[PDB]
């Protein structure tokens, strides 16, 4: 099989900028190469075929070039619609093979996270479990940290953190952090706190609640 | 990103079993032109080309898959099918059907894709818990609520919100596996003047176990 | 022959011409040759445990050989068609071979980076075993012959052979032949190696099918004059009373008619059907297959003695090992599904040789008498008998062409069983190796065997032309014969063509019997 | 129809290819089609000479015939010449009928 | 003696991940290379022989490839049983020699 390798695994870019992606083949493809675009949670779409021919309806901003082993895809001025992962595909010989893909995150200004803490529900406590959650919504850049403290002391075990994909509109990120304990352990303490540490400040955004307040 | 074509099939399959998927095409006829292909994407990211069926009915398959793949067609229905036998866990992926502008080039139209998970792991429905404010202060202008969807297995659940406000902000957090089970969450922000006042409910659907649970907040 | 560096040692001959009686198929292809066993002869044997029926002992050599014992290394669909459509038969007469434009390269895998370059001087040596002193491997249906399709470049096979063995171990009598103990001729670039051969009077392969058949052979219109036993007992009021009466075989009588010759011999095979359903479910692949056995190891009986593959109306069946089976271009090596192969069919013979799956006849068992009913039993294995007559396995374009008749005290009708021409002294084995290149030696002497050589391989083209004779048709048959044609109807791909990704492929196996001669 | 000389057996097609160069093969045998060749191309010159026959004029036409000429007036570039960046270029298509014969 | 060198001395991986290990020989082995797995406090076990042939009972997740000087062992989806050190061994010529080994700590 012919192996295709794509250059940058990921790029971040904003509307208006020019981006270039590269794809090289293990053997001479003879311009039988196509480029596809894939949005998150979406299927791929055909941008270019024959290395340089634009598919119908594709905007002129997209262009492709290359020959032999190396090909390139260029986007003159990025548009919001442009966020997606791009794959190159060779159809010189079977089996057809795809490149690893390049993720283009288009989306911005720094934004501090809106933080919210949530105690365990009665339904979960009934089943013997106890999960405390903290949502850190609409922030940028992506890198963020959450510290869980039970009665002032950190807790490292029982944590699940999930970041969302970059927002297609405002280009911010959100993160959900859940600390799971048993109902027994949970009822052994009062104050539950999550501290969000982000670039937008020196002092962490801190939220908490006391288990005997109800 | 964008396209047309629709795939259908079971979300869950037991290992040694066979996977059968159908692709229904609209706006075009399976005969008369183009080759219709099947491609799959493992959860990591890569795309893999499975094989195709021509307008004439001729088929070609990827050599890796060849021994256990079969692609067929039903012209009357305008559907083409994929059959993969002796499924393994590695087979878990999203399966797509696509048209191939043929002759010189390739895949012009793609389907939505269907996620197929191969597990015996046992299918487990999620436990849905409402996330309502825990603090000693009444909310300001707007309020954030959520729903934790915990300990389910075959991936893919869908959280749908129902609120008073005709305007809201929703965040669906990507599912992550820990100790063999999935957990995910979702949040909604609505005007404070519309929640305790007007009911907000999350509806969680898990097709793999034929379940749907609605949780009203508060 | 010899010359310079910027001089093509030979041109590219790849024609095919018909002369009415002969026809010469010339053909050239480009090849490549690595250095095997890193230049050494290695002893090789079965895997200790391995079933006994599968033990062996022998050697592998640093030598690679050449081979074109496949009809399609010379005939091109079209051509073959010409032949096969207007000739009662044909046979090979002479041949001419030549290697040339040899070139030796030397790869350099410096860190993460290889770099091939010309090692002008270094050589490749060739030599033909024209005295048959080497274990004749060809004819063993191995694969590494010439590409059917010209444009295809190929790799040269490596020579290996087998001697005696007592299980996974050697037995003294077993010999160890060393390929350097021959006088190889050494070629450098600008050097070519030609050589020519002449076949020996062999029989034209019968490329026709029979219109009559043994049984139905006499003239309907007239009853014979010889009598046969019509009835045994006879009506005696209520009960029968034995009273043998005889009749004179006529048309209506046929089955009973007296004759003069017998169908070919047989060795019963299991019947399997192309239709998954019918076939008993289980593993009788080995357990049920027809075989024979030497020195206690049962081997398989493939290409069974030539015998028709199915009675009238049963193209759906076939012998378990009574037919030739080729892979559809691409088909993997093991346990591939029926849809991946092309099974040959030999119905054409039915007319003379027995059907592989069904017994020869049925001989009588006991001796009957008043107090003893007449016995009888079917025969599943009939060795040659006087008066027997038969036909040999057809050929197939992509089939073997010939095979060496083993040097023994006795042979019986040597048409190779896999089909082809049985030769006493077949086209000699042609070998080729790359004289080693000791990579940088140490300043201080050491009498050890040299082990560090320059990494390098060779390449260059080879050409083979052969002259075949023909036996033209000649029947007063009024109505049209059958001919081999290509389907009219449209298709996504032409047969015997390169697909969209330039992969040549033979759609079906093409036999040889189409023209119809009477028996 | 596109004009020219209609030939039954025209100048035969001349073809050219570069005999392939299998780049480094593996030590252990494989009967697959060779797919890894040395990357390389060729070059060199070619020459073509042709002999044409002619039918010379011969009319008692008194007054001057028309002839094909190049414009007298100055120009930034000569016709059928290389520009400033050495790019040869044919300004106009030149026919063949100029001389005048009676019908 | 032929010297075998194994790439990563150590790797950490968790159940489910794919791991690749490399082994290169001083001279052309001709695919006479085998891979072994060794658990702590345990003896080695044969995974693959002949560079690509899986030993009986070995799961399909394991695979080997290579030719000439360089060979590789790949584990598609790591299993808990998979924690161990892996060694390559050449049996082209005596004496047989082993690689330095790669320690795979799964958890």
């Amino acid at each position: 099989d012919i192996q295709m390798t794509q250059s940058s695994s990921s790029f971040s870019v904003s509307l208006g900028d020019r981006v270039t992606i590269t794809c090289k083949a293990s053997e001479d493809i003879h311009n039988r190469l196509a480029w596809y675009k894939q949005k998150p949670g979406n299927a791929p779409r055909l941008l270019i075929s024959g290395a340089t021919s634009l598919e119908t309806g594709v905007p002129s901003r997209f262009s492709g070039s290359g020959s032999g082993k190396d090909y390139t895809l260029s986007i003159t001025s990025l548009q919001n619609e442009d966020v997606a992962t791009y794959y190159c595909q060779q159809y010189w010989i079977g089996p057809f093979t795809f490149g690893s893909g390049t993720n283009l995150e288009i989306k911005r200004a720094d934004a501090a996270p809106t933080v919210s803490i949530f105690p365990p529900s009665s339904e979960q406590l009934t089943s013997g479990g106890a999960s405390v959650v903290c949502f850190l919504n609409n922030f940028y850049p992506k890198d963020i940290n959450v510290k869980w403290k039970i009665d002032g002391s950190e807790r490292q075990n029982g944590v699940l953190n999930s970041w969302t994909d970059q927002d297609s509109k405002d280009s911010t990120y959100s993160m959900s952090s859940t600390l799971t304990l048993t109902k027994d352990e949970y009822e052994r303490h009062n104050s539950y706190t999550c501290e969000a540490t982000h670039k937008t400040s020196t002092s962490p955004i801190v939220k908490s609640f006391n288990r005997n307040e109800c | 990103s964008d396209v047309q074509l629709q795939e259908s099939g079971p979300d869950l399959v037991k290992p040694s079993q066979s996977l059968s998927l159908t692709c229904t095409v609209t706006g075009y006829s399976i005969t008369s032109g183009y080759t219709w292909h099947w491609i799959r994407q493992f959860p990591g990211n890569k795309q893999e080309w499975m094989g195709y069926i021509h307008f004439s009915g001729y088929t070609n398959y990827n050599p890796s898959l060849k021994s256990r793949v079969s692609i067929t067609r039903d012209t009357s229905k305008n559907q083409f099918f994929l059959h993969l036998n002796s499924v393994t866990t590695e087979d878990t992926a999203t399966y797509y059907c696509a048209r191939g502008d043929y002759g010189y080039e390739w895949f012009t139209y793609w389907g939505q894709g269907t996620l197929v998970t191969v597990s015996a792991a046992k299918t487990t429905p999620p436990s849905v818990y409402p996330l309502a404010p825990g603090c000693g202060d009444t909310t300001g202008s707007s309020v954030t609520l959520g729903c934790l969807v915990k300990g389910y297995f075959p991936e893919s659940v869908t959280v749908t919100w129902n609120s008073g406000s005709l305007s809201s902000s929703v965040h669906t957090f990507p599912a992550l596996l820990q100790s063999g089970l999935y957990t995910m969450s979702s949040s909604v922000t609505v005007p404070s003047s519309t929640w305790p006042s007007q009911t907000v409910t999350c509806s969680v659907a898990h097709p793999a176990s034929s379940t749907t649970v609605d949780k009203k907040l508060e | 022959g010899a010359d310079g560096v910027g001089n093509s040692s030979g041109n590219w001959h790849c024609d095919s011409t018909w002369m009415g009686d002969r026809v010469i198929t010339t053909s050239t292809r480009t090849w490549a040759l690595p250095t095997y066993n890193n230049h050494l002869y290695k002893q090789i044997s079965s895997q200790s445990g391995a079933s006994n029926d599968n033990h062996y002992f022998g050697y592998s050599t640093p030598w690679g050989y050449f081979d074109f014992n496949r009809f399609h290394c010379h005939f091109s669909p079209r051509d073959w068609q010409r032949l096969i459509n207007n000739n009662w038969g044909f046979r090979p007469k002479r041949l001419n071979f030549k290697l040339f434009n040899i070139q030796v390269k030397e790869v350099t895998q410096n860190d993460g980076t290889t770099t091939i370059a010309n090692n002008l001087t270094s050589t490749v040596q060739v030599f033909t075993d024209s005295e048959y002193q080497l274990p004749y491997v060809l004819g063993s249906a191995h694969q590494g012959c010439l590409p059917p399709f010209p444009a295809d470049v190929f790799m040269v096979p490596q020579y290996g052979y087998l001697t005696l063995n007592n299980g996974s171990q050697a037995v003294g009598r077993s010999s160890f032949y060393c390929l350097e103990y021959f006088p190889s001729q050494m070629l450098r670039t600008g050097n070519n190696f030609t050589f020519s051969y002449t076949f020996e009077d062999v029989p034209f392969h019968s490329s026709y099918a029979h219109s009559q058949s043994l049984d139905r052979l006499m003239n309907p219109l007239i009853d014979q004059y010889l009598y046969y036993l019509s009835r045994t007992n006879t009506p005696s009021g209520t009960t029968t009373q034995s009273r043998l009466q005889f009749s004179q075989a006529g048309a209506s009588d046929i089955r009973d008619q007296s004759r003069n010759w017998l169908p070919g011999p047989c060795y019963r095979q299991q019947r399997v059907s192309k239709t998954s359903a019918d076939n008993n479910n289980s593993e009788y692949s080995w357990t049920g297959a027809t075989k024979y056995h030497l020195n206690g190891r049962d081997s398989l009986v493939n290409p069974g003695p030539a015998m028709a593959s199915h009675k009238d109306d049963e193209e759906k069946f076939f012998p378990q090992s009574g037919v030739l089976i080729f892979g559809k271009q691409g088909s993997e090596k093991t346990n591939v599904d029926i849809e991946k192969v092309m099974i040959t069919d030999e119905e054409e013979i039915r007319t003379t040789n027995p059907v592989a799956t069904e017994q020869y006849g049925s001989v009588s068992t006991n001796l009957q008498r008043g107090n003893r009913q007449a016995a009888t039993a079917d025969v599943n294995t009939q060795g040659v008998l006087p008066g027997m007559v038969w036909q040999d396995r057809d050929v197939y374009l992509q089939g073997p062409i010939w095979a060496k008749i083993p040097h023994t005290d006795g042979h019986f009708h040597p048409s190779p069983l896999m089909g082809g021409f049985g030769l006493k002294h077949p086209p000699p084995q042609i070998l080729i190796k790359n004289t080693p290149v000791p990579a940088n030696p140490s300043t201080t002497f050491s009498a050890a065997k040299f082990a560090s050589f320059i990494t390098q391989y060779s390449t260059g083209q080879v050409s083979v032309e052969i002259e075949w004779e023909l036996q033209k048709e000649n029947s007063k048959r009024w109505n049209p014969e059958i001919q081999y044609t290509s389907n009219y109807n449209k298709s996504v791909n032409v047969d015997f063509t390169v697909d969209t990704n330039g992969v040549y492929s033979e759609p079906r196996p093409i036999g040889t019997r189409y023209l119809t001669r009477n028996l």
